[PDB]
């Protein structure tokens, strides 16, 4: 049989944002990283001037969006293994 | 993502393990209840998140035909060698890759569910391939898993 074979774990985003909720917020905070990303580029390099307050406002912006961006692939990988948790007691019912 | 007849019957005693009322559907709370009794504690809207994530109609409960249906898109298997190694490195103090005979037995009569003095003899007969008293782990789960 399976000895002691498990689930194998899946790939990419391609599952669970029919909660549309994390689809709520992937949108969001990615709109945010291309935001942040465009402003700090923008502010550092296309300006003669570069008022090092402004860039920074913009890293405190980016480091959010990108932590928001973390915490959803995270909490996507859980749901996965949540679900790969109930299968692999299923599929104990094949021994 | 499409299995075979034999399977189908077998999967319908899983879902008893499952439907912990036998009324057909399992909800949020059963699953809950059967998830916990893994040792995981989903919470509320990740127990919703499973359940959308199969429901087909939408009527918030998973029936046998959506739990039949999640689980042909689900059915390949991957080796455990490496995973079985690194809960060997927990108890590998030194980081040396060995675990002593002696430390075996400590770690197996009294963390987790345990295991009778007589029942880890064996198992360290097993492990203790060069019969030094020290288990090489990884060699002792590559010997397991092949
Ligand atoms: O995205 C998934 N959702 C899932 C999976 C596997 C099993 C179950 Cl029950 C659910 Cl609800 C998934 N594998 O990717
Ligand atoms: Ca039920
Ligand atoms: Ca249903």
């Amino acid at each position: 049989g399976r000895k002691l074979e498990l689930t194998k774990a899946e790939k990419h985003f391609h599952n669970f944002m029919m909660d549309t909720q994390l689809t709520k917020r992937v949108k969001n905070a990615a709109a945010n990283v291309l935001r942040e990303t465009w402003l700090i580029y923008k502010n550092t390099k296309l300006v003669k001037k570069i008022d090092h307050a402004k860039v920074r406002k913009h890293q405190r912006k980016f480091l959010q969006a990108i932590h928001q961006l973390r915490s959803v692939k995270m909490e996507q990988r859980k749901l996965n293994d949540q679900a790969n948790t109930l299968v692999d007691l299923a599929k104990t019912q094949l021994e | 993502a499409a299995l075979t007849e034999e399977q189908i019957a077998e999967f319908k005693e899983a879902f008893s393990l499952f439907d912990k009322d036998g009324d057909g559907t399992i909800t949020t709370k059963e699953l809950g209840t059967v998830m916990r009794s893994l040792g995981q504690n989903p919470t509320e809207a990740e127990l919703q998140d499973m359940i959308n994530e199969v429901d087909a109609d939408g009527n918030g409960t998973i029936d046998f035909p959506e739990f039949l249906t999640m689980m042909a898109r689900k059915m390949k298997d991957t080796d455990s060698e490496e995973e079985i190694r690194e809960a060997f490195r927990v108890f590998d103090k030194d980081g040396n890759g060995y675990i002593s005979a002696a430390e075996l037995r400590h770690v197996m009569t009294n963390l987790g569910e345990k295991l009778t003095d007589e029942e880890v003899d064996e198992m360290i007969r097993e492990a203790d391939i060069d019969g030094d008293g020290q288990v090489n782990y990884e060699e002792f789960v590559q010997m397991m898993t092949a």
